[PDB]
């Protein structure tokens, strides 16, 4: 029957502290920081202000125009009917340029504004991780965000630029919308082999799985022993406590080893960033690679064997 | 008015402020939702019928 | 791939990759998890696992230094540690046995309610003012417009039976949260700061129950050194106690059910 | 052994349902009443399995019964028997193991809880566990009773469980659409993203830039109020996750409960009451 | 743009297409299962034949598809073809008033190749047909035309002469979801290939464009939708290919994605000529023949029922 | 309103903003969801039958 | 139920008296929908009920 | 054994075993009632009369 840290219960309130003032070269920050109760019954209630710089602008610019395109065409699409357009939303979208541009700058229409914009959701997204090893050093801090966030970014790309044209094929790049793009995923798996069977993602997956799991664990435990200021980790990390004492301990009782408020943090930014990699890699072996990993696996005597109660026929043999 | 006659003291209750800006938008909503869905499959004066086919008499 | 070897290719090479520099960075994580708290204590018992190695398989790390802030003292780890203290009795002389907590077990400062000695010097802001401290200095705060103000609230046992009441909520100047509670109590008419954490709130009868130790234990809570602020060293001392109450306040806990 | 300072917390008790008798530890593990039984099913299962691997499909002889982990993999019994004990060799055994490893995180989830108490701290752990573990009961059991069939669950197959799902999962086609496999897939992502920056965060201001102070929140709580605008905060850092997480489990566990027993079409349609909605 | 938990209560169907604890699973909601029997239901055929007389090529003016049938047996087939087709209309449907052997009612002309198209099909593709043959019950089932048929989907609204994409857009033609809403006309009205699989393990083989095997998709969905049973049914997951670990059913589709290419490319189609506007599409086109047309989410329309097999004149002699 | 003699005492219990305000949402939607269900299904008396088409007979 | 007035003392109010409580409701929910599924399907089954078979069609 | 058994109340609490086994015969209750239901006489539809769900 205690306070079992869910929403921060009573809360209060200070001015809007604009964070800690920066060099000669990082322009003003802006914006009014504003403060939301709900918002807030969860975390920092205070809202901003931020930061944009060059790459800031010139990035978020990049940004809202792959959007004004993969959303216009979009939109085209249902004959600038917008009422069909909220109806067919989920299934909506804008497609890549047919196979035979393969490469090749496509039309103005045939798949063409999906290459347009795609290439505009290809800089902004790699432009925004300027925008952090850059307002994140200049703090003072060290990288390991925009380290992490390659490490998605390659994955990314691994969906494009670097695996997409290079089997030559303005298609092999996944679609544009939440149905289609759920499509593409789906539609992977079975071009080639059947991925359940590629490695690098029944690898990729136990780590989307370990990350869905540790930060699912050290979440609770910071919590459990939030009280003996878990929470406070920062300090934890240098100055120790019963925090980081009646924690870890916990994990030595139970699972046997443990490790401390500093080392967690590290496996979780490792998970983390080991998922991606390894998604990228399959994604990138399955194509210009192995074409099947069905094959691949049994006959590397990977894939099992089970007995057969059902078969069929071949019309391209008998017949 | 039956009961409009006592109901005055329903701004007592009802904050004002939050009453007032409420159906600004219900009604603003519901508004553009009928004429979406009667537009929609009754009566879509829009591609439905005259005066003239600036469609198809124009565009052929 | 269990049997030994049989089908070759490239991308098979590579499965072998990853799945190698895994087991290298699994160690570097090893080594990193060790930094503190090692090496181990006693031997009650061995390393279990595979290789049993003298103190784990990976040499544990070199000294890292942790360069404090601004008027701080050094940090490093690994960093040998003077041995503590063991105010409690083994139940049993068996390698892994428990140790019962010698005399007044609230206090006896033993694991239910035990604690390290962080630094006798409170946590600071950025600039320099220390983060936690009551809403005395803390006057620049201001309640969350809408949460009913906790200042005034009567404190109550987990026996139920009011044990004193509250004064200053020690916000902070880092994050607009409340992190304690100043609790003038009954007996000692004294000041015992309240760790929110384990304060449950019940904005219904201004009321605030702590099912953790009873009315009366508020009166060996671990008393503040300055009412002004808090130092890390205590920072840890008055939450430890409170944690105790959950397998001391009451002979019943503490033992099993059934 | 102990911890370096481990020595000082292992008190006396604070069991659950009984449990001062084996209340001990043994290497670093507490054992209590939970550590004990759940280690009867561990080898009552990691070993009674063996017998599986050794069994195999046809028999122990049959060149289809392997041991190569990519391949060994324990299979339910057939729909034949619904709610009843199959064959071990048919069926059974595999209901025996799956019978084990129920307990066997049902030990060691409570056995986190004697822990907890003895470290007089917070439950969010075992209570999170559980939902992990439900999901693995709503998915080997809630389901196949609104199945009527054990043997309707799913296999132990080092791999081998991969199909189990390929196929229930095209059962209805485009599995993807499904309303919930959307969201508990969008949160096993979440997690997958706020996790591969709390983490990495932390590891960047306790040990930032060369010469450079053990940086505070003062810092935290504008890193992010620089890039992205606004910050969760700290302490709710370790709340969105566990929620998250927490989450994403308890969702999918939906995500395969319904998949059948409470629909039978393919996904794909389901979405459709959207379409027919009077308005578009 | 919402959250939910199936709108079925349990239990559902139970059909163990694999081996136990493989995966290929079949459930279907019984309150369905049910209604759509008692609702597919065949109409019986028609009282004993007569056996005796001579023939109907002889008797009658006109008559070379039931030529060889005695006159009585020959009846109940003009009856029944009323039945089955336009017993709303009477026989005047596909007749004019009073003098019978005219074939001056595009309706008859084609009666007549739908004549050649039954039989042909219960005698010569008896490997899909099996021996329940069809009707003309199944894919009129008492109406003159069939409410499943399809004339290629023009796509939805083009924005000023720009939308080529046929892939975006949700169509109940697919189980509902963004595919290419139409992958029937390049598929069961021509022949477009339908493999995708690599045959080999690593590349240097199938070049096959994933858009290519996007379409299978689609068109698989439509298929499985069409009989009412997923993927599971005729596949093996993993599978897809590997026939050697398909199910029976798959080859006993692969025929019948060729016996409709036979009806559509061959029957349906060359009569659309003689077939007015009101049946013909925008395309400009016949509505020809689905899976659906027939099977109308069913594995045996009618489930395994077979009318067909109670008359002789429907079978290629 | 005879209960109301014996019925004045549920406002004692019931906060007049928390009950007041929360069924004037409930009113709001039931609503809204009936035509939603009725129209669609039931009888679509605006796209599903008379007086007749306008837009179709009007259109060609 | 004589001396069984005793047991008061030991259970508490609260907790088994609105504990059986929704014990109650999810056995009576529970109870309805296990012998509707195969059972007896009173609901959508017959006549004079049946409005939708005979209706419908 | 019941005999020398009385004791057993003063090492034990009264809710202690008073209501965890109430909880286990609930649950081993039903945990039965299903597992019999099941195979030798699935009496709610097994036979008859099912007069009323067949006939009627
Ligand atoms: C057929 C292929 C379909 C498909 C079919 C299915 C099916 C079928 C299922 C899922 C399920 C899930 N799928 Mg899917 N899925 C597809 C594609 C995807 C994609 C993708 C990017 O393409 C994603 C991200 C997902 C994501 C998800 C998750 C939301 C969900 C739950 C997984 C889980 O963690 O259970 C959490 C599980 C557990 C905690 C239990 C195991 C842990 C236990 C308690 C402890 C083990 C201890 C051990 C025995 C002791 C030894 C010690 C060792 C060291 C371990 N799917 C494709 C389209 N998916 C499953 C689901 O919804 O489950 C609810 C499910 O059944
Ligand atoms: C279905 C076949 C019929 C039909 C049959 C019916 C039937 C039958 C009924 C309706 C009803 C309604 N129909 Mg109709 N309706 C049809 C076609 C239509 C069409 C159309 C475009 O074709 C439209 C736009 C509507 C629209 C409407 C609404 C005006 C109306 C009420 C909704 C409600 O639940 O209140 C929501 C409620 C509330 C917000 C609050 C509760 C009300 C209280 C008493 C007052 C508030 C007190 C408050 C505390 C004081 C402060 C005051 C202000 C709030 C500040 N109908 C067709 C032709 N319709 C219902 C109706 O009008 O009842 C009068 C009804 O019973
Ligand atoms: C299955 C074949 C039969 C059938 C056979 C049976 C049988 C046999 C029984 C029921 C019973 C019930 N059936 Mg039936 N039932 C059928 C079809 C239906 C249909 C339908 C639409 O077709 C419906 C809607 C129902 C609905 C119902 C419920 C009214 C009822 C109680 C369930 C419960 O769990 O209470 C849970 C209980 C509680 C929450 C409270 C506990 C009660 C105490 C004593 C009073 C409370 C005191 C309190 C402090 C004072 C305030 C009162 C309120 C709590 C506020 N049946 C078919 C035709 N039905 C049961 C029944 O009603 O017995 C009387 C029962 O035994
Ligand atoms: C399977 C073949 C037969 C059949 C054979 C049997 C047999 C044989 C038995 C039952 C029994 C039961 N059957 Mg039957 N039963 C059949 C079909 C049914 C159907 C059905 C829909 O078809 C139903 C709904 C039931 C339902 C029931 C239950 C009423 C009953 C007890 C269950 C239980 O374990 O509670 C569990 C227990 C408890 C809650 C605790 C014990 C009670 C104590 C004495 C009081 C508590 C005291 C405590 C200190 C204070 C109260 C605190 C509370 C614990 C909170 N049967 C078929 C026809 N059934 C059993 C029975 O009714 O015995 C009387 C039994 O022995
Ligand atoms: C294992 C690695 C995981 C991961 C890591 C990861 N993601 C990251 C990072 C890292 C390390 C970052 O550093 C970066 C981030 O958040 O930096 C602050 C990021 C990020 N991960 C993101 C998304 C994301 N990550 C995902 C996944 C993952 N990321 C992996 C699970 C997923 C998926 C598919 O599950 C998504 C969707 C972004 C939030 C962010 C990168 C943002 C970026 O590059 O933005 C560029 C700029 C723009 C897109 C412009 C926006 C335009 C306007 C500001 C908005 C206006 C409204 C909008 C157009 C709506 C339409 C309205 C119209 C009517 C106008
Ligand atoms: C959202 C919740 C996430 C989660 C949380 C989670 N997991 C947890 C916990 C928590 C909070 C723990 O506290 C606990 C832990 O590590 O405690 C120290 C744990 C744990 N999560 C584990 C595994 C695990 N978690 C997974 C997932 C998740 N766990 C989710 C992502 C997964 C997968 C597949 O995604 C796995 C494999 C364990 C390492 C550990 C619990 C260990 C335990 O209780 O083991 C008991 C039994 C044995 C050691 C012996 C086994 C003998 C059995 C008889 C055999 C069982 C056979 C099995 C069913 C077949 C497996 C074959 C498959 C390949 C088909
Ligand atoms: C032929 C042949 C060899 C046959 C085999 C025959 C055999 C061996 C038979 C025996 C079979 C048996 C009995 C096997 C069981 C043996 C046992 C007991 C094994 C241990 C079981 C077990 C659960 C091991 C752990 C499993 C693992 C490694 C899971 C990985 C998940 C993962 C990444 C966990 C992270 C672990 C860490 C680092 C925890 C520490 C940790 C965490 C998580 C915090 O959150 C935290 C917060 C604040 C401060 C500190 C900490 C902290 O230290
Ligand atoms: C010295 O002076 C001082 C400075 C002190 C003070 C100065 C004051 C000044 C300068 C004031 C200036 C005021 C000005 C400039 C005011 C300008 C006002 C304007 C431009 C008003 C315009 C109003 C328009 C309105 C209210 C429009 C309302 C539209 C409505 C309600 C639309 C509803 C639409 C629906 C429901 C649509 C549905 C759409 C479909 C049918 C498509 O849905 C299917
Ligand atoms: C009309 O629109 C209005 C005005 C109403 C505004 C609304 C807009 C809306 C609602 C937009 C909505 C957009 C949505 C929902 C988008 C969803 C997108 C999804 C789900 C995308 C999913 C996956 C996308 C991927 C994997 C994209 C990959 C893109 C790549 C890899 C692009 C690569 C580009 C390269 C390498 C370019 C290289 C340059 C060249 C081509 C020259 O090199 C040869
Ligand atoms: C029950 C009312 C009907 C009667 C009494 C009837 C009668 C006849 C007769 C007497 C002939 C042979 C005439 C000749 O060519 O010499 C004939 C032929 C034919 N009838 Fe009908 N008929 C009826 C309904 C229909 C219907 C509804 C169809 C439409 C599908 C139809 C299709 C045909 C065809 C296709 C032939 C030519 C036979 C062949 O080529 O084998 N009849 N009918
Ligand atoms: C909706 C789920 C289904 C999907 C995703 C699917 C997918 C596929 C794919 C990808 C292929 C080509 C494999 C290759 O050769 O490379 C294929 C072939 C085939 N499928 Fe399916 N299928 C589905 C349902 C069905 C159903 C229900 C049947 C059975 C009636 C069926 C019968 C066949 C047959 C006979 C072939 C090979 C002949 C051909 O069409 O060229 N499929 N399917
Ligand atoms: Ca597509
Ligand atoms: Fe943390």
């Amino acid at each position: 029957p205690e306070y079992q840290n869910i929403f921060t219960a009573v809360q209060v309130r200070a001015p809007a502290y604009p964070g800690v003032p920066l060099p000669k070269g990082n322009l003003p920050r802006i914006g009014r920081p504003i403060f939301s109760y709900w918002l807030g019954k969860i975390g920092d209630a205070q809202i901003g202000p931020i930061y944009l710089g060059l790459t800031g602008t010139l990035s978020i610019f990049f940004g809202l125009v792959a959007i004004s395109i993969i959303g216009f065409n979009m939109l085209a699409s249902v004959h600038w009917d917008v009422f069909q357009f909220l109806k067919h939303f989920f299934w909506l979208g804008l497609e890549p340029p047919p196979p035979q541009y393969g490469l090749r700058i496509p039309p103005l229409s045939e798949g063409g504004w999906w290459l347009m914009a795609g290439l505009f959701l290809t800089l902004s997204i790699l432009l925004w991780w300027v925008r952090t090893y850059k307002r994140a050093e200049a703090l003072g801090m060290s990288q390991h965000l925009s380290w992490a966030f390659a490490a998605a970014i390659f994955f990314y790309l691994v969906l494009g630029f670097i695996r997409p044209v290079m089997m030559g094929s303005w298609a092999k790049a996944v679609p544009f919308g939440i149905f289609p793009h759920l499509d593409w995923t789906a539609a992977f798996s079975i071009r080639y082999g059947n991925l359940y069977y590629n490695p690098f993602h029944m690898l990729s997956i136990a780590f989307l799985y370990g990350s869905a799991l540790l930060f699912a664990m050290h979440g609770a435990t910071i919590l459990s022993v939030s009280r003996f200021g878990g929470d406070r980790e920062i300090d934890q990390i240098t100055h120790r406590g019963t925090a980081a004492e009646r924690a870890a301990l916990f994990w030595r009782w139970t699972m046997g080893f443990n490790v401390t408020m500093e080392s967690i943090h590290r496996w979780a930014w490792w998970c983390a960033v080991l998922t991606v990699i390894t998604a990228g890699i399959g994604i990138l072996l399955s194509g210009t690679v192995v074409d099947n990993w069905y094959l691949w696996a049994v006959k590397h005597g990977m894939a099992p064997a089970y007995p057969e109660v059902v078969t069929a026929v071949n019309p391209y043999e008998t017949a | 008015f039956t009961m409009n006659a006592n109901l005055y003291k329903i701004w007592l209750i009802l904050d004002p402020r939050r009453v007032l800006v409420s159906i600004v938008a219900f009604q603003i909503v519901l508004g553009l939702l009928i004429h979406m869905i009667v537009l929609s499959t009754d009566l879509n004066w829009l591609d439905d019928n005259i005066p003239v086919s600036y469609q198809a008499l124009g565009k052929k | 791939s269990a049997g030994i070897t049989h089908y070759i290719d490239a991308a098979q090479i590579t499965i072998w990759a990853f799945w190698l520099f895994f087991f290298g960075l699994i160690i570097y994580l090893r080594r990193e998890d060790k930094r503190e708290g090692y090496p181990l204590d006693s031997d009650r018992t061995e390393r279990s696992g595979g290789r049993v190695k003298v103190v784990g398989f990976p040499d544990l790390p070199d000294p890292k230094t942790f360069v404090l802030p601004h008027n701080g003292g050094t940090v490093v780890a690994p960093r040998v540690e003077a041995p503590v203290a063991v105010n409690a009795t083994p139940f049993s002389p068996a390698p892994g046995s428990p140790l019962v907590p010698n005399g007044d077990p609230m206090l006896s400062g033993f694991g239910p309610a035990a604690s390290p000695d962080r630094p006798k010097h409170c946590d600071l802001t950025f600039e320099g003012l220390p983060k936690i401290v009551p809403m005395r200095v803390a006057k620049e705060f201001s309640i969350a417009e809408g949460d009913p103000d906790p200042r005034g609230m009567t404190v109550v046992g987990l026996d139920g039976e009011v044990a004193g009441t509250v004064s200053d909520v020690w916000v902070d100047r880092s994050e607009p949260q409340i992190r304690y509670l100043e609790v003038e109590v009954a007996a000692n008419k004294k000041k015992v700061l309240l760790p929110i954490g384990f304060s449950r709130f019940d904005k219904k009868a201004r009321k605030v129950k702590v099912d953790a130790i009873k009315a009366a234990h508020f009166a060996n809570v671990p008393t503040l050194s300055n009412p002004d602020q808090v130092t890390l060293y205590e920072e840890d001392k008055v939450c430890a106690y409170y944690a105790g109450g959950k397998l001391y306040a009451t002979a019943e806990r503490a033992g099993p059910l059934l | 052994a102990m911890l370096s300072f481990e020595k000082k917390y292992r008190v006396r008790g604070g069991t659950l349902i009984g449990g001062d008798l084996f209340d001990f530890w043994v290497g670093p593990f507490y054992v209590g009443f939970f550590g004990v039984v759940g280690f009867c099913f561990t080898l009552l299962g990691v070993l009674l399995i063996v017998w599986g691997a050794t069994i195999g499909p046809t028999g122990p002889t049959s060149d289809l019964q392997t041991y190569n982990l990519w391949r060994i993999s324990i299979a339910p019994p057939d729909l034949s028997y619904g709610l009843r004990m199959a064959p071990l060799t048919e069926g059974g055994l595999w209901q025996i193991i799956t019978i084990c490893a129920a307990g066997a995180f049902i030990s060691w989830a409570l056995r986190e809880v004697e822990i907890c108490r003895k470290l007089g701290i917070g439950f969010h752990v075992p209570f999170a566990f559980s939902f992990a573990i439900g999901a693995y009961l709503v998915l080997v059991f809630v389901r196949p009773l609104l199945m009527g069939a054990w043997g309707h669950g799913f296999p132990y197959g080092i791999l081998s469980h991969l199909d189990w799902v390929s196929n229930v999962g095209y059962q209805f086609l485009h599995f993807h659409y499904n309303p919930a496999h959307m969201l508990a897939i969008s949160f096993f992502f979440t997690n997958c993203l706020a996790l591969s920056m709390h983490g990495s965060l932390i590891l960047s201001v306790t040990n930032p830039q060369k010469g450079e102070p053990v940086k505070t929140s003062e810092h935290e709580n504008t890193f992010f109020r620089d890039i992205v605008g606004y910050s969760i905060g700290a302490l709710a850092i370790h709340r969105l996750g566990l929620f998250l997480a927490l989450s994403a489990a308890f969702w999918s566990a939906v995500c395969i409960l319904i998949s059948g027993p409470f629909w039978t079409r393919g996904w794909p349609e389901w979405w459709n009451w959207w379409l027919e909605l009077p308005l578009w | 743009s919402v959250m939910l938990l199936g709108c079925e209560g349990p239990p559902p169907g139970t059909e163990q297409i694999g081996y136990r604890g493989v995966g290929m699973e079949n459930y279907y909601n019984k309150r369905q299962r049910a209604l759509s029997i008692q609702a597919n239901q065949p109409v019986e055929s028609l009282p004993a034949a007569d056996s005796t007389g001579p023939k109907a090529s002889e008797v009658y003016q006109n008559v070379q598809v039931l030529k060889d049938l005695s006159v009585g047996e020959f009846t109940r087939t003009m009856v029944a073809v009323t039945t089955w087709v336009s017993p709303k209309e009477g026989c005047n449907y596909c007749h004019v008033p009073g003098n019978w052997a005219s074939d001056d009612i595009y309706t008859k002309v084609v009666s007549r190749r739908m004549f050649e198209l039954v039989r042909a099909a219960n005698s010569d593709w008896k490997a899909h047909v099996a021996e329940t043959g069809v009707t003309c019950y199944t894919c009129h089932r008492g109406n003159p035309v069939p409410k499943y048929a399809w004339v290629t989907d023009p796509g939805p609204k083009y924005p000023s002469g720009l939308k080529p994409t046929g892939q975006n857009y949700g169509s109940k033609t697919v189980a509902y979801a963004s595919l290419p809403f139409d992958p029937l006309t390049p598929f069961l009205d021509q022949a477009n290939e339908i493999r995708i699989t690599g045959n080999a393990a690593l590349a240097g083989s199938n070049p096959a464009s994933l858009k290519q095997a996007e379409w299978t998709f689609g068109l698989m969905m439509n298929i499985s939708d069409s009989l009412g049973v997923g993927c599971t049914f005729c596949h093996n997951t993993r599978a897809f290919n590997d026939w050697t670990q398909s199910t029976p059913k798959r080859t006993t589709a692969w025929y019948a994605i060729r016996h409709v290419r036979d009806i559509n490319q061959n029957y349906i189609w060359p009569l659309n000529d003689v077939l007015p506007a009101s049946r013909k599409g925008p395309y400009g086109d016949p509505l020809r023949v689905s899976c659906m047309t027939c099977h109308q989410a069913v594995n045996k329309p009618l489930y395994g029922a077979q009318m067909a097999k109670d008359y002789p004149g429907l079978y290629k002699t």
